[PDB]
């Protein structure tokens, strides 16, 4: 409860309070929105010009004289209508093309095939519009799946004879994602010598591949990999420093594009000081089996201890300065 | 107004409507949710009810004039219907993530009940025709409407109080082998019998029993209830007596409607025929599968049984005392047997022990049940029936000495072979190659004889059965032709007759083995609470 | 298929064909006339069926004294034959088998396949015997009962006969899971028996006891597994035996009564097709237990052959 | 048959048991199957929803009173409506907008107003969410075509008296392939001098271009180049273990984006280390002829001898120490 900065499942929990403006614009917001309000506001929407051009008819056709029933000296101005459902039903009869054919407009009544024209333009234009933005929807939504996923907890060790700091990624879906990187943030209480605070810094760490680089290639799950050297930002602290008091939730973004959609998407999760532990180790996750790779996600993050150094690793670096 | 009738037909065929869309559309962690087995059941009965249903539909269509009724037809919708609800229970409870479905299955549930209430308006005449299907059909589809309120709860899909899905975690299953109704006629093994043929099995195929099914859990509890409590039985039968009762009363649900066919057999025996007919189709299957997991029930429970009781057997001997070796080599081969014989003793009396407490409740029902209690060729025929026990059991009386015997035998036959079969250079260069027959025909003789004889006295008794009952039935008609009701012969009590004479004549032969097992069962008892005054090892 | 070819061969064995199928007909005509000379007084004749008893009777008779004795007979036949035969070729020989094959190449008959022969072989000959007296037994009768039955047959019968197909397989697999696990526990208990102070002694109790509940896993599953097969077996064919009531008992409610006026078939059809639903059951597992008996012989042929 | 991770032509054969869960998602999915049950799906969705107005229609019709034919003292609420047909027929008269005319509406009876109007509208959004989705779906499929190729079998040779170490790419379009580059993993049993084993740790080989760099440039064939040098993680491995026991299936990818489509996509291929050969070397693909330049894929893999050092890149490593 002490320091929240985004969530165990990863979503951003800190907020805007009082920025000095709502972010003007028309239809960027609704399809960021949930299904209820957009399918609803359509048909609300809907409800408005068909109400709208329904009236419309209503009058004109009223005060042209036809619409009060009688026999001869006339034609109507639309076949057979008499009160406010007459109306209602034609009108929306033309806006999504119905047209029942009983009942009719004639060319008598010029301004009645003004009004019919204009209802016609606008309205196929709330259909374009429509229909393209809900397009946009299922395109990508609130549901899009992270599919990547990230340990329970995590640890440290040394490799090689060097400390190292791991995290599991992991894939919900048999589907292929591709073009896959990662970058991954340190939040910390910081300040400088001359004297200015911040709230948080964001300082790098890099993932140690080889030849550098960005990212790593996922459809097998495969561990996460990198340094604590005292050239890098995250070398200083302490095993039993951190586990309790030291502040951390380490950040962690990867950003890709699901295969098949052709749009880019991310998932994120970060990691409470508390929560990343020391000194233990990831099981072997995968295994060969059958006539086959074989990987059990059952032990994804199942743990066992290692007879490791437990030191600080700025005594680390201190050992890493006398041996 | 028939638009009540018609009008029950629009929710349920809404109910599928949704579905198929959901489950078509659709296209590895099984679980189990809320209360299942229960809903199991009650969609079975109910499937039951719906198809019952068209029977009366199949009586009114026929009466009624310019050809078939429009109402004929809405039961055959629901009971469409109804049949996919289980199957979108079981797309979505397996697939978990009950938010979505498990509501739209309350949506379908609910309107139901309007259909019902039509039914209540309708409730106007009480002779129950139709009435007494529906209006239970009222009460059953209502009662499953609470089930699936208590869906909501235990995990409490919907949006209410944000309490999410608490308790969410699978079984422990990892390594495992490799529901409810499916998984009563065996459908699960499917994969088992067919990757079985892919390559011969392995035992890298086979993989550890579940913790419920694992022998260490097993002697667990088996330890502690008897712990918590000389004479075991009472101990062990109170410890695995639950699942021991469970297989019971099913078997006796199974047996008991075993007369389906001979009723039937009746029924149609008459000439309403086909309702019969089908009525009798779905007989017979819920008779035969609630049969065999009834055996299922008793093999598992033994399974468990006598597992636990190795554990009871080297647990017990090592901890005692070592001194008891005074006893030594008795112990060695005797005790042995004690596990290996006596074991497989024990966990086969226990299996068709079920069929020791019901086997009577079926036999005396099945004298009884036998239409003809006024003439006298009923239960003169079945009092050979009947009289066919000491058959068996002295066939026994004659079996056992002969067992033992070509054991005695055997003893003399197989030691001389081991004997003479070593070292057969040396008794080459010997030069005997000889009386070795003296060694093996006169071995052989005796061997000859005390086998011999016996297969004799054995394979008679069989030849007895093959007579009794071609016997039995015949003369029995028969007898009736000669001695009361000579007006009228009829097809009903005869093949009656047949088919209660097969299954009756099944329990009879059974008991002639299940006494053999009781009295082994008991002298497994005695040489077992013997193992347990053995001599114990102070620690 | 070779012992067939080469053990029943250790007789007259047809002397045993015909007799048995003395049965046979005597059971099914039997019942054929208590379904016309009965059922056509139900609809002096009460004398006609004293006949019919009679020729029931002493068909059953003759039948039960063929089938019992020819049974005995044979199994002590074959018995007198091969131990005799075999054993003597065997005795006299050169050494290279006799120093090749430890032991293991002879006591395995005698003590398998001789006791097992009197004991499984010759019940089981007989209940290949009652099994397709059933089989066909049914065939006939609703072939009988129905004016095409065939209808009901074609794809019943045959699927019907590709299940128990796949179905040997699992026979052999998990049969030969049981005979499996069953040495390693007799290996154990004696084994602590012999130790007896060495285990105690020594303070291993532990991983001994773990040893123990280990092979008790493993057998257990592997018992689990047969019953498990077993009793798919039984519910399966069962199951569509269900279909074979439905489909053939209730199509008589047309052409029998409806059409052909004909009440003297139902009557025993009803009767023949259930009881021949449940008794395919038997049927199923009179083969398999045949053909694990057939086992050993088939494994007798080797020393049969051996120089 | 031993090991199996991507296939020839390169799909990831390897599979995932029971994660801890169907990827809990409405139309992610649909577009990402195979043509009949998208197609199928739709086309039964549409009986569906038709069936379902169908039915209500008739219901609300009959219990109004019209629909038992009579002649007087009645307006119809569907005219000339009579059995099942007719108002199933009416009902898919009006979702797709067909509109006969024959069949007609009055105002009469508001319910059906009402009906008529929710019908309409949620067949729009049938209409559109159908529409919308399978326009993604042509935009990239199971059929996306992997033009892109690669070698039925690869080798190496020493290059400027260094060893190095093939592929062949390829397109089966004549059209136009652009921002392309490659990233490619090795996969095998590793271990730490620490004891903790994994099942495989992607580790990274450049492909050596100028300047580093991730990619080249694809219309005409070009052949991928790199390194094989001790500081280079792959370069332990002898000629005469590889191509026999020692586990080896090289993956390679590549990611693009085919130019008409805006849409990112890849392709894929391993390479088994039995498939991986010795000391052959690639026959000039192209040539300069007639007017042009001309390009012979009949010889895409053909393969010569070369008299290039056979040692273990081990010992030219320690022939990199010696000479």
């Amino acid at each position: 409860r002490r320091a929240r900065f985004v969530s165990k499942k990863g979503n951003c929990n800190v907020a805007h309070k009082n920025i000095r403006e709502f972010l003007q614009d028309v239809f960027t917001t609704l399809v960021d929105l949930k299904w209820p309000h957009t399918l609803l506001i359509f048909t609300m929407s809907f409800l408005c010009s068909w109400l709208l051009f329904a009236m419309v008819w209503w009058l004109i056709a009223f005060a042209h004289g036809d619409l009060a029933p009688g026999e001869g000296t006339n034609v109507p101005c639309v076949t057979s209508i008499h009160s406010f459902s007459s109306a209602f039903l034609f009108s929306i009869e033309v806006q999504v093309t119905i047209g029942f054919g009983g009942r009719m407009v004639t060319e008598e009544c010029p301004l009645a095939i003004l009004i019919l024209i204009v209802q016609n333009i606008v309205g196929l234009m709330i259909n374009a519009i429509m229909l393209g933005c809900i397009f946009m929807k299922t395109a990508q939504a609130h549901r899009r799946a992270e599919t990547l996923i990230f340990s329970k907890h995590a640890v440290i060790t040394l490799r090689h004879g060097r400390l190292c700091f791991m995290l599991r990624v992991g894939d919900l879906r048999k589907s292929m994602i591709i073009s896959a990187t990662i970058h991954m943030q340190v939040v910390r209480k910081t300040t400088s010598p001359e004297g200015e605070v911040v709230p948080l810094h964001q300082v790098d760490i890099p993932m140690e591949n080889g030849v550098g680089g960005n990212g790593i290639f996922l459809v097998a799950p495969l561990i996460i990999y990198h340094v604590i050297d005292s050239n890098s930002p995250l070398y200083d602290l302490a095993p039993s420093d951190l586990h309790h008091h030291q502040d951390l939730e380490i950040i962690v973004i990867l950003e890709g594009v699901v295969e098949t959609t052709g749009i880019t998407t991310q998932a994120r999760t970060s990691y409470l000081a508390d929560e990343i532990l020391w000194g233990q180790r990831f099981v072997p996750i995968v295994a060969e089996e059958d006539g086959r790779y074989s990987v059990d996600y059952s032990k994804f993050g199942n743990t066992i201890k290692v007879p490791t150094p437990l030191c600080t690793a700025r005594q680390l670096d201190e050992d890493r300065s006398l041996l | 107004f028939v638009d009540a009738l018609n009008v029950v037909p629009h929710v349920f065929l809404l109910f599928i409507t949704f579905p198929i869309l959901f489950i078509g559309w659709g296209s590895s962690t099984w679980l189990h949710f809320p209360g299942h087995n229960l809903r199991w059941i009650l969609t079975f009965i109910l499937l039951f009810v719906l198809v019952c249903e068209i029977a009366e539909g199949i009586l009114s269509d026929g009466v009624t004039e310019s050809r078939h009724l429009h109402l004929y037809m809405p039961a055959g919708m629901a009971f469409m219907a109804a049949i996919t609800s289980v199957v979108y229970y079981h797309n979505i409870e397996t697939s978990n993530f009950p938010k979505l479905l498990i509501a739209l299955l309350i949506y379908w549930t609910l309107a139901f009940i309007t259909k019902t209430i039509k039914f209540v308006k309708f409730y106007d005449h009480a002779i129950g025709f139709s009435q007494l299907r529906f209006c239970l059909t009222g009460l059953l589809v209502i009662l499953y409407g609470m089930l699936l309120l208590v869906e909501v709860n235990v995990i409490r899909v919907r949006r209410y109080i944000f309490f999410k899905t608490p308790r969410e975690v699978k079984p422990p299953e990892d390594l495992q082998d490799l529901n409810l109704l499916s998984k009563g006629t065996y459908w699960w093994m499917n994969a088992f019998i067919k990757t079985a043929h892919k390559k011969p099995i392995d035992l890298r195929a086979i993989g550890k029993l579940p913790i419920a099914m694992r022998a260490l859990t097993n002697y667990q509890r088996l330890c502690v209830a008897f712990d918590a409590q000389r004479a075991i039985w009472r101990a062990l039968c109170h410890a695995f007596g639950r699942r021991l009762i469970l297989s019971s009363t099913f078997r006796i649900l199974a047996d008991l409607l075993g007369f389906a066919g001979p009723l039937c057999i009746f029924g149609i025996v008459d000439h309403n025929a086909y309702v019969l007919a089908v009525l009798l189709f779905l007989a017979l299957l819920l008779q035969r599968t609630f049969l065999q997991a009834s055996y299922y029930v008793a093999i598992e429970t033994g399974i468990n049984l006598r597992g636990a009781i190795q554990t009871k057997i080297y647990n017990k001997i090592m901890h005692l005392s070592t001194s008891n070796l005074s006893m030594g080599e008795m112990t060695a081969g005797q005790i042995c047997n004690l596990v290996a014989i006596d074991t497989n003793q024990l966990m086969w009396f226990f299996f068709l022990c079920p069929n020791l407490w019901a086997m009577p409740v079926q036999i005396i029902v099945g004298v009884i049940l036998l239409y003809y209690i006024l003439g006298v060729s009923a239960l003169i025929g079945a009092a050979v029936i009947i009289l066919l026990a000491p058959v068996q059991y002295f066939v026994a009386t004659k079996l056992s000495q002969a067992q033992r015997s070509t054991l005695e035998h055997s003893n003399e036959r197989l030691k001389q072979t081991n004997e003479m079969l070593r070292g057969m250079k040396l008794l080459k260069l010997y030069a005997w190659e000889s009386i070795f027959c003296s060694r093996v025909e006169v071995t052989r003789r005796k061997e000859m004889t005390s086998l011999r004889a016996f297969a004799v006295y054995t394979s008679i008794s069989i030849f007895m059965n093959t007579a009794i009952p071609i016997a039995a039935v015949l003369i029995t008609f028969v007898g009736h032709v000669s001695f009361f009701k000579e007006s009228d012969l009829s097809p009903s009590v005869a093949f009656a007759s047949l088919s209660l004479f097969h299954i009756l004549v099944t329990p009879l032969f059974l008991l002639s083995s299940v006494v053999r097992s009781t009295v082994k069962a008991l002298v497994s008892v005695k040489k077992l609470s013997e193992f347990l005054s053995s001599a114990e090892i102070r620690e | 298929w070779r012992a067939c070819t080469k053990y029943l061969s250790s007789a007259g064995i047809l002397l045993l064909s015909l007799l048995v199928f003395s049965q046979l007909l005597k059971h099914m005509v039997l019942v054929a006339i208590d379904y016309w000379l009965a059922k056509w007084t139900d609809s002096l004749d009460q004398s006609v069926y004293a006949m019919v008893f009679t020729l029931l009777c002493s068909l059953g008779i003759v039948l039960c004294l063929v089938t019992s004795v020819t049974v005995e007979w044979t199994g002590l036949k074959v018995a007198k034959r091969l131990h005799r035969s075999l054993l003597n070729r065997i005795i006299l020989a050169p050494m290279r088998f006799f120093e090749t094959t430890p032991l293991g190449s002879i006591l395995n008959r005698f003590s398998s396949d001789c006791n097992t022969i009197d004991q499984h072989i010759p019940s089981t000959l007989e209940c290949l015997s009652r099994s397709t007296l059933l089989c066909v037994s049914a065939l006939t009768v609703i072939s009988y009962v129905t004016p095409v039955f065939l209808v009901a047959l074609l794809p019943l019968a045959v699927v019907c006969y590709f299940i128990q197909k796949y179905f040997r397989v699992a026979s052999r697999d998990l049969q030969q899971l049981d005979d499996t696990t069953q040495l390693p526990l007799l290996s154990h208990f004696a084994e602590t028996v012999e130790g007896l102070t060495t285990i105690r002694a020594f303070r291993y109790e532990a991983r001994f006891q773990q040893k123990l509940l280990e092979y008790t896993d493993s057998n257990n599953i592997a018992s689990l597994f047969l019953t498990a097969a077993n009793r798919w077996l039984e519910v399966r064919m069962e199951y569509i035996g269900a279909c074979v009531v439905l489909i053939a008992a209730a199509t008589s409610i047309s052409n029998s009564l409806h059409r052909e006026l004909s009440a003297g078939l139902v009557g025993l059809g009803l009767t023949y097709a259930l009881m021949v639903s449940n008794y395919l059951n038997w049927m199923v597992r009179n083969l398999a237990d045949m053909e694990i008996q057939l086992g050993a012989v088939k494994r007798i042929h080797a020393l049969l052959k051996t120089e």
